[PDB]
RNA sequence: GCUGACUGGGGCCUGUAGAGCACUGAUAGGGCUAGGGGGCCCACCAGCCUACCAAACCCUGUCAAACUCCGAAGGGUCCCAGGUGGAGCCUGGGAGUGAGGGCGCGAGCGAUAACGUCCGCGUCCGAGCGCGGGAACAACCGAGACCGCCAGCUAAGGCCCCCAAGUCUGGGCUAAGUGGUAAAGGAUGUGGCGCGGCGAAGACAGCCAGGAGGUUGGCUUAGAAGCAGCCAUCCUUUAAAGAGUGCGUAAUAGCUCACUGGUCGAGUGGCGCCGCGCCGAAAAUGAUCGGGGCUUAAGCCCAGCGCCGAAGCUGCGGGUCUGG
RNA sequence: UCGCCUCCUAAAAGGUAACGGAGGCGCCCAAAGGUCCCCUCAGGCGGGACGGAAAUCCGCCGGAGAGCGCAAGGGUAGAAG
RNA sequence: UCGAUGUCGGCUCGUCGCAUCCUGGGGCUGAAGAAGGUCCCAAGGGUUGGGCUGUUCGCCCAUUAAAGCGGCACGCGAGCU
């Protein structure tokens, strides 16, 4: 999958999700991108899920640049077992992110190509999206 | 009208040198006989006696920027114009006189022509190369 | 590129854009007042006036001065402008994003890869008379390898640079084919 | 390609059209022929 | 015996929200560059190249309860002021209580499941299962019931009938009974904004004609002729016709659409929004939004006048507890 | 699991729970105490006999990242080292 | 609900749901026909007898148009066992 190669705490509280983005709001790299439109915790799964759809759809071509990081620890507890007796184990790892964020984004590919294999990845992530392409992002002078 | 504009630019241009300005019949042609059509005077008069055809709508607006009117007897439809500005007139005529009644199609297919300034007429096309 | 602005006294911004327009600044050394432009007209100037090209403001004293966008801050969500900064120009030499034209075909993508244009701007230092439209750049040649960048541009009359210049601009990387899965 | 949630067209020549109620798919070659549910 | 809660003005104490990487860690790509596969290798003296691994470091993007260069709102406390309250303070007598619960908000746990669980502030129930509304219903909305009245004004919620009061007045929306309660996701459902593109030098649709020569473009174990992956990524005669839009041959053939001629001779296709609706939508005794029923509404949205409506508030009479 | 210490959870005073999250203590020092006087680190880059990539040296550059017996935090070179 | 709500399986007796096993309608089919597959509509009525195990369940035997899946205090002990 992906996640983090080290950490100083392996669990954390699950914290909340109200807010836009913090960050992550403008293209940046490529020419199009993929950006949220609800608040969710997207899996390492869903990310590679994503991803390899894009790599699929335009096979052998452009680059793909993945802009979320999975790097909280999700918990779950053993299959039926009851409360307490201290946190469950880490099933794995999320990527928190608010509306707004520009999750992926391609380059390097037709705009049609962009279009369809961007459309793809949003069908395996669990929240609504929107397609985009540099604009007003160019945030300078 | 933006790419309509040199279309008229370049019928005028064309319509420059009227000395042989006809329009007849003979069409329904296929793109075989494409290739056809466009050697009659060509293998006699060389690049001054062609055949070209363009949009009657705008091919109606050069006639009048530039006198030439009374075409009425001929105009309607889809028409061409064999435009001959150099290569005898008559003899540019002599042609697209045969290959027409040779693509089987009776001797009556001429929409008038304009012979250096002249309205001519229907009969008066069958006689332009006999 | 022109596009029109008005003045605001002091009366809320959020009832501006409920309206149907864009509130904004105006400043440089001397002179900076709060003002604002049509939402819907200052987006399809914006589109192409972008940072690169000087927008001309007007006002009622039908004064048509000379400026460029310094920053537009966005709405995060619902992703629109929210506000902009109008830097006024002057004299003065300003420093600013010249747009780099990347023309001709890399080696590197008949080959193998993509051009990642790292960098499609360069902030520079010039003479508002004298601002600069497109740094053209050589492209061809650039194989999958490393690839050219910051020193190593065109750098039109009077106007140097703000750059490391160091800073990469642009980089052919090979594509990406099949054979995924590496943690087996 | 009958009954289903998502009825798209699937080549140039289904139309969508919408009668009883419902949003049909009809089209030439009959495979295509869809409905929602 | 004015010091109370609460409040105004001062002075600081602080590190949450937010944000941000300067610290501690986590981070994707790129540059540069110790190494290490390894590579041309003139062979020890370095060396050169590398769409692999890859430090440190810089650039672009970010992440944090146990990160903070930074940092609110607020909160705490002291001083000066308001504040006469079943306020406060001091001493003593009598206790009961030490199973709490729902709601809101801020955290944990949980699986951001639970009429779950554990803390924090608040509030109600508890003890207000007294009263009005919510169909019914401890804790949702309204409101703190001393007693009496065949008087009055209101609250929430209502004003078609059940059922007290508008089948009230203007502008809209919906056509499903949506209203009368579910998602991703679909769709020429309706209505309204946009912004571009084409069109009376004739667009859009339909119809009529053409839709060609380079040649079956090169490349494939079978073949690949416009229709499996690439380079060059273009030419020709042209009104206009691709090294091709689907359908289709084993492959050709065939039928098509890209484009334009021409009739016709007024508008017409693209996408981005907003409102309300359609599908998506299957569970167990008999059904229904409480019922009847309701469609320019008796639904939804937005203005307005007016009424109904509690044990709240007035009016009238009475009792009682404090203080003067 | 049961007492004690550090950090978080703890909602910027204090306090605050759960079989919540993560680590320590049940010692030690006669010098690791008192006072007086001096001294200033870690690393980075050079240059260096054996010298790993830190032995000890030399030269710049370096406000504290070193050090402070042991956990963690706070603190600290205008010293607590 | 602990000042008592009898607990598995069978028997008996039904009744309901539909996410349909058969039967009835229908669309697509890689539907020639016949026989299938799949989806939509549809419970009106049907949905066998045995061997083994307390079994539910399953595995077999022999048939069948079919040998459906669930609910009713895992229906039913003031009805039986
Ligand atoms: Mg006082
Ligand atoms: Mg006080
Ligand atoms: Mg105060
Ligand atoms: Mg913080
Ligand atoms: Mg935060
Ligand atoms: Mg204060
Ligand atoms: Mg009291
Ligand atoms: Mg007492
Ligand atoms: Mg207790
Ligand atoms: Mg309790
Ligand atoms: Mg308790
Ligand atoms: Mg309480
Ligand atoms: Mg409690
Ligand atoms: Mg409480
Ligand atoms: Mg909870
Ligand atoms: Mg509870
Ligand atoms: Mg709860
Ligand atoms: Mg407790
Ligand atoms: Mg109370
Ligand atoms: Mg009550
Ligand atoms: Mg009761
Ligand atoms: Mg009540
Ligand atoms: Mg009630
Ligand atoms: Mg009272
Ligand atoms: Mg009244
Ligand atoms: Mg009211
Ligand atoms: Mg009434
Ligand atoms: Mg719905
Ligand atoms: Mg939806
Ligand atoms: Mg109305
Ligand atoms: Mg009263
Ligand atoms: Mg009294
Ligand atoms: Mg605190
Ligand atoms: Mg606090
Ligand atoms: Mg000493
Ligand atoms: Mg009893
Ligand atoms: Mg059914
Ligand atoms: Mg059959
Ligand atoms: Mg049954
Ligand atoms: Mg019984
Ligand atoms: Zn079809």
């Amino acid at each position: 999958m992906l996640m983090p190669r080290r950490m100083k705490y392996r669990k954390q509280q699950r914290g909340r999700l109200k807010g836009a983005t913090k960050g992550g709001d403008y293209v940046a790299f490529g020419d199009y991108g993929l950006v949220a439109l609800e608040p969710a915790w997207i899996t390492a799964q869903q990310i590679e899920a994503a991803r390899v759809a894009m790599v699929r759809h335009f096979r052998r071509g452009g680059k793909i640049f993945i802009r979320i990081f999975p790097d909280k620890p999700y918990t779950k507890k053993p299959l039926e077992v009851r409360m307490g007796k201290g946190k469950g184990n880490v099933e794995g790892y999320v990527a928190v992110v608010k509306p707004g964020r520009v999750m992926f984004e391609v380059a390097g590919v037709t705009e049609e190509q962009a279009m369809e294999a961007l459309r793809i990845a949003g069908h395996k992530l669990p929240i609504k999206t929107k397609i985009v392409r540099r604009d007003a992002y160019d945030e300078a002078q | 009208x933006x790419x309509x504009x040199x279309x008229x630019x370049x019928x005028x241009x064309x319509x420059x040198x009227x000395x042989x300005x006809x329009x007849x019949x003979x069409x329904x042609x296929x793109x075989x006989x494409x290739x056809x059509x466009x050697x009659x005077x060509x293998x006699x008069x060389x690049x001054x006696x062609x055949x070209x055809x363009x949009x009657x709508x705008x091919x109606x607006x050069x006639x009048x920027x530039x006198x030439x009117x009374x075409x009425x007897x001929x105009x309607x439809x889809x028409x061409x114009x064999l435009x001959x500005x150099x290569x005898x007139x008559x003899x540019x005529x002599x042609x697209x006189x045969x290959x027409x009644x040779x693509x089987x199609x009776x001797x009556x297919x001429x929409x008038x022509x304009x012979x250096x300034x002249x309205x001519x007429x229907x009969x008066x096309x069958x006689x332009x190369x006999x | 590129y022109r596009l029109k602005a008005y003045y605001r006294e002091g009366e809320k911004p959020s009832a501006l854009r409920r309206a149907g327009k864009l509130p904004g600044v105006m400043y440089n050394r001397h002179l900076n007042r709060k003002v604002y432009v049509d939402l819907v007209e200052f987006d399809k100037v914006f589109r192409q006036a972008s940072i690169h090209h000087v927008i001309v403001l007007e006002l009622p004293d039908g004064q048509s001065l000379p400026t460029l966008v310094r920053q537009v801050n966005l709405d995060k969500r619902r992703r629109r402008p929210e506000h902009v900064d109008f830097f006024v120009l002057s004299d003065e030499p300003v420093e600013m994003y010249v747009p780099l034209r990347f023309v001709g075909t890399p080696a590197g993508v008949r080959a193998g890869g993509v051009l990642q244009e790292i960098h499609r701007d360069i902030l520079v230092k010039v003479s508002p008379r004298n601002i600069p439209e497109f740094i053209e750049v050589d492209v061809s040649g650039l194989e999958i390898g490393d690839s050219l960048h910051a020193s190593d541009l065109k750098l039109p009359p009077g106007v140097e640079l703000a750059v490391s210049p160091e800073e990469t601009i642009a980089a052919v990387v090979p594509p990406e084919d099949v054979e995924k899965l590496a943690e087996e | 390609m009958k009954v289903r949630a998502s009825v798209k067209r699937i080549c140039d020549k289904c139309k969508v059209i919408r009668r009883h109620g419902r949003v049909y798919v009809i089209c030439e070659n009959p495979k295509h022929k869809q409905r929602q549910g």
